[PDB]
């Protein structure tokens, strides 16, 4: 109900100016999505043509979002996210709740339509500014800016909460056991009922929402039930070479910096020499103490794992092999919140980075839905790699950070 | 003349006050030759007569076109520049001629005196004062100001380009099926139409110009090929590229070497290779525009370079939309790679070279890939879609990389090409230890210090050696270890180091390096038949590895 309204000031973190990110090259068919979207989204008054005294920039594309024909554009607001003040409306008073991650279903809705009716503050527009791209660079490039909330950055959020407030309050009265919790442009609404029953909750908030100014697309489904966790394991042979127990006493070395009741030393002993690595080893030194003391230690959680809401969660990916990749999220070194494995688009399938574009996507959504926020990955990738497909298969409405790394024989470790 | 059109709003940086930058005298010659060309300019209403409240200055020169005796002014703006606000991007992209379509009917405009066409903002315009001086160093000083976009300032070429953007698109839009490219102010005036009525929509574009005080000289592209735009030359059949000449100087002055970079900074986007770094160099540090500075052993080889690197002619055909992009790659003395995209058989749209990487270590299949995406990235840009790639490479060689590889990596749709060389991997490390083969336990050291070190094994059999070695490193020592096993050992060997290190460098198989002894390594395990690495912890007191210690 926030429309002809007085904007709401907003600033830049101190010190900090605007973004000036380069516009990556798009293709023939992007560029004519985002050609008329941008000059529809004109005429509707919500972005406008920018001269070039404007120095910024942040990179624009589209997406085809999770099996449509309609592109829908998608703007990286990350850099803007990141020099933006951080919002004192601080709705920090709506904690994420725990129970999401614990119902039967989870439904995503994308509310990002209810932004483009709120104005954005006139100062803070130049900070908007994008440029849509030519073919061949033979005009100049569609320079825009927004004069309303946009979709992706972080204080339409901020910004909106109360008037999203007021208009969940209805339906959460009289729905007192749905689970409703908001991420940037999208709604994650839970419930323990029975499929059907819920299908049905949801086909009514939507219409619910939308007679309320709030339009969202018909008719994405989660079952955090049996979302699962991936426990450090070890082999178990009749038969053990010198290899299978230095690769045996390795692993378990490194598996001592996550828990230290770990020991090595019936099994450091079994390598006293310098033997072929092929010579089966006999089982000696009671070490069945050892690997299974230590086969049992990889079932009790790390001397104080738990989330501290002040920190950032970190997310590294190994690629397995033959479609299977693992993953774990954590805010320090070894105290793992969770570790798992994606493992999904298995046997039939040839495309690295469409799987880890939806590796990310997927551990993104499990981030969210149990902390609200999501990670900053650790992609085992090349740049060049990553940023030349990337965005041929994203396909959610959020960006989340990442850098690029070296995977070396931590994949052993977690396979 | 001037047009009408509004004027861009223009800001100094935040915090910053204009330039307030001292004048030198100049010669009678140009205290004179200068007071003519203001005077036509003050007529024209270019620049404007100012005198007391303006504490601003930038300085002024005067030079002469070495043939004909016209002296031209040159304004020293260096300094208003660091002083004016940021605008956003002149394309570091120009168009590529092989990204035309063919036009039956062709047209090529530009403007003459484009920038005094174009108003300055008139709250920014005290910030271009500049004076000259006075020759019987009696008056007090001519004091003239900038009422349009000066040569040279900052902003003038992004705020031009904006106007024309502006003033062509109601014409643009009225006439949608002509394509207009407009790099400045040099318009390609592309359509469909019979000469009869191109040529007419032509006359009410110069007249849609020339309504905004925009000129198109009666120096248009003749309607008439070869056609010269944005440095090409425009066959109906064919393009190529005017070969670019670098003066070749005895003496440099700031002004020449800052013309050199700018020149060669358009060129490296049609010449991969040209460097301006030991170049941009020499304009370090605020030196009057005419001090002649010496160029720098390494500048006056980089400039050397760079010619060489334009000698090659460069042509190519035009795009066909019905027809798709193919793009094909060549593996070619170690290390480049030429490749070639086009629709046809031998009628090349565009070729190149692509240089390895910055990488310390690298294969040839995974240089094949940076090259992929670089053409991909390429195409992307300049047609709007990726190329079907034909490639050195078979769907086994890749499969056994995209399976071994532990990072993730892809190549677009391709079909395998059998010029040789072929790409390949050169060797295989045993995924299970070599049984019967006999088991080195390497292992290595230095002193951080003195950079001396141990380097050694100890096998299975009782084999043992050790070799001391001057001037090296840990990480070295260790490779080192790994290469004597290397080579104290049969056609099959299992090596088993404590160094991760090493351990990540043979396990990506390399099959070219900067350091020597990797490349020793490399060649050492090429002729072996089964080689398989195992990695144990260090210090741990392990295998024979606790006891390979001999330091
Ligand atoms: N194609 C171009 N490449 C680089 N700079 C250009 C180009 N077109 C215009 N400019 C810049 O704009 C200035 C103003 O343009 P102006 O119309 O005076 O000259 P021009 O476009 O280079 O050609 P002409 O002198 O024949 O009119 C130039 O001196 C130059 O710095
Ligand atoms: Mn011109
Ligand atoms: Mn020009
Ligand atoms: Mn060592
Ligand atoms: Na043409």
């Amino acid at each position: 109900p926030i429309s002809p309204i007085e904007t709401v000031p907003v600033k830049l973190k101190p010190g900090m100016d605007g973004p000036k990110v380069k516009q990556w090259p798009l293709t023939e068919e992007k560029i004519k999505a985002l050609v008329e979207i941008c000059t529809e989204m004109e005429k509707e008054g919500k972005i406008s043509k920018i001269g070039p005294e404007n120095p910024y920039n942040t990179p624009v594309f589209a997406i085809k979002k999770k099996d449509s024909t309609k592109w829908r554009k998608l703007v990286d607001f990350r850099e803007l996210n990141k020099r933006t003040q951080d919002f004192w409306e601080v709705q920090l008073g709506i904690p994420h709740p725990a129970g999401l991650k614990k119902n039967k279903s989870v439904t995503v809705l994308d509310v990002g339509d209810a932004y483009f009716s709120v104005p954005l503050d006139e100062d803070f527009r130049k900070y908007t500014a994008f440029t849509i791209p030519s073919i061949n660079n033979e005009t100049p490039g569609i320079r825009y800016q927004y004069n309303v909330l946009p979709q992706g950055w972080k204080g339409s959020p901020a910004i909106f909460q109360s008037s999203m407030t007021k208009i969940l309050e209805p339906f959460k009265k009289q729905n007192p056991d749905i689970v409703i919790c908001q991420y940037m442009d999208d709604l994650y609404v839970g419930s323990d009922l029975e499929i059907g029953q819920h299908r049905t909750k949801i086909e009514e908030l939507r219409q619910h929402l939308l007679r309320w100014g709030l339009t969202t697309p018909d008719k994405y489904e989660l079952h955090p039930d049996k979302w699962t966790v991936q426990p450090i394991v070890l082999p178990e042979k009749d038969s053990w070479t010198v290899n299978d127990i230095q690769k045996l006493v390795g692993k378990l070395n490194w598996a001592s910096q996550i828990y230290p009741g770990i020991k090595v030393r019936q099994l450091s002993k079994l390598l006293r020499g310098t033997k072929a690595l092929t010579e089966v080893i006999p089982l000696t030194e009671e070490a069945e103490l050892e690997l299974a003391e230590n086969r049992e230690i990889l079932k009790e959680p790390v001397h104080g794992v738990y989330y501290d809401p002040s920190k950032d969660l970190i997310a590294e990916i190994q690629k397995q092999g033959q479609g299977q990749w693992t993953y774990q999220i954590y805010q320090e070194p070894f105290k793992n919140l969770k570790t798992g494995k994606y493992a999904r688009m298995r046997g039939a399938h040839t495309n690295d980075v469409k799987q880890l574009t939806e590796a990310v996507q997927k551990i993104t959504t499990e981030s969210i839905v149990i902390w609200g926020k999501t990670p900053k990955f650790k992609l085992p990738i090349q740049k060049e790699t990553w940023e030349t497909w990337w965005t041929e298969y994203w396909q959610a409405t959020w960006i989340p950070e990442w850098e690029f790394v070296n995977t070396p024989p931590l994949v052993k470790l977690w396979y | 003349p001037i047009s009408p059109i509004e004027t861009v709003p223009v800001k100094l940086k935040p915090g910053m006050d204009g330039p307030k930058v001292k004048q030198w005298p100049l010669t009678e010659e140009k205290i004179k030759a200068l007071v003519e060309i203001c005077t036509e300019m003050e007529k024209e209403g270019k620049i404007s007569k100012i005198g007391p409240e303006n504490p601003y200055n930038t300085p002024v020169f005067a030079i002469k076109k070495k043939d004909s005796t016209k002296w031209r002014k040159l304004v020293d703006f260096r300094e208003l520049n660091k002083r004016t606000q940021d605008f956003w991007e002149v394309q570091l992209g120009i168009p590529h001629p092989a990204g035309l379509k063919k036009n039956k009917s062709v047209t090529v405009l530009d403007v003459g005196d484009a920038y005094f066409s174009v108003p300055l903002d008139e709250d920014f315009r005290k910030y271009t004062a500049f004076t000259i001086p006075s020759i019987n160093n009696e008056t007090p000083g001519i004091r003239y100001q900038y009422n349009v976009l000066p040569q040279g300032w900052k902003g003038s070429p992004a705020i031009f380009q904006s106007s024309m953007t502006k003033i062509l698109e109601p014409f643009k839009k009225q006439n949608p099926d002509i394509v207009i490219c407009q790099y400045m102010d040099d318009l390609y005036v592309g359509s469909d139409l019979e000469i009869g009525q191109h040529r007419t929509k032509i006359e009410e574009l110069r007249q849609h110009l020339l309504r905004w005080g925009l000129t198109t000289p009666d120096k248009k592209h003749q309607k008439e090929p070869p056609f010269l735009w944005m440095g090409y030359e425009l066959h109906p059949d064919k393009w190529t590229v005017q070969p670019i000449v670098l003066p070749e100087k005895d003496s440099w002055t700031v002004n020449d070497i800052q013309k050199l970079v700018g020149k060669l900074n358009w060129a490296s986007q049609i010449y991969p290779g040209i460097k301006v770094r030991q170049l941009s160099k020499l304009l370090r540090g605020t030196k009057a525009l005419t001090e002649v500075i010496p160029l720098t052993e390494e500048a006056e080889l980089e400039l050397a370079e760079n010619r060489e690197i334009l000698k090659e002619p460069v042509h190519g055909v035009y795009y066909d939309p019905s027809k798709d992009l193919i793009a094909e790659i060549q593996k070619q003395g170690q290390g480049q790679w030429t490749y070639q995209i086009y629709q046809e058989p031998f009628k090349n749209l565009k070729t190149g070279k692509y240089a390895r990487m910055r990488g310390a270590h690298t294969n040839d299949v995974k240089q094949l890939t940076e090259a992929v995406q670089k053409i991909t990235t390429e195409s992307i840009v300049i047609w709007g879609k990726t190329p079907k790639f034909k490639l050195p490479i078979q769907k086994e060689t890749w499969e056994t990389w995209w399976t071994e590889y532990w990072q993730a990596t892809w190549i677009p749709e391709w079909e395998f090409v059998n010029t040789p060389p072929l790409v390949k991997l050169w060797y295989q490390l045993e995924k299970e230890p070599i049984v019967g083969a006999e088991t080195f336990y390497v292992d290595g050291a230095a002193n951080r210090e003195t950079k001396l070190g141990k380097a050694g094994y100890v096998t299975n059999k009782g084999r043992q050696k050790v070799v001391p070695l001057t001037n090296t490193t840990n990480q070295k020592t260790e490779l080192q270890a790994i290469y004597l096993a290397l080579q104290d050992s049969g056609l099959e060997v299992n090596i088993v180091t404590d160094s991760q290190y090493a351990l990540g460098i043979i396990q990506a198989q390399p099959d070219k390096s900067e350091s020597e002894l990797v490349n020793q390594i490399i060649e050492q395990l090429i002729k072996k038949e089964k080689v398989y690495l195992a990695w144990v912890p260090a210090h741990k007191g392990i295998g024979g590895n606790e006891q390979v210690d001999k330091l």
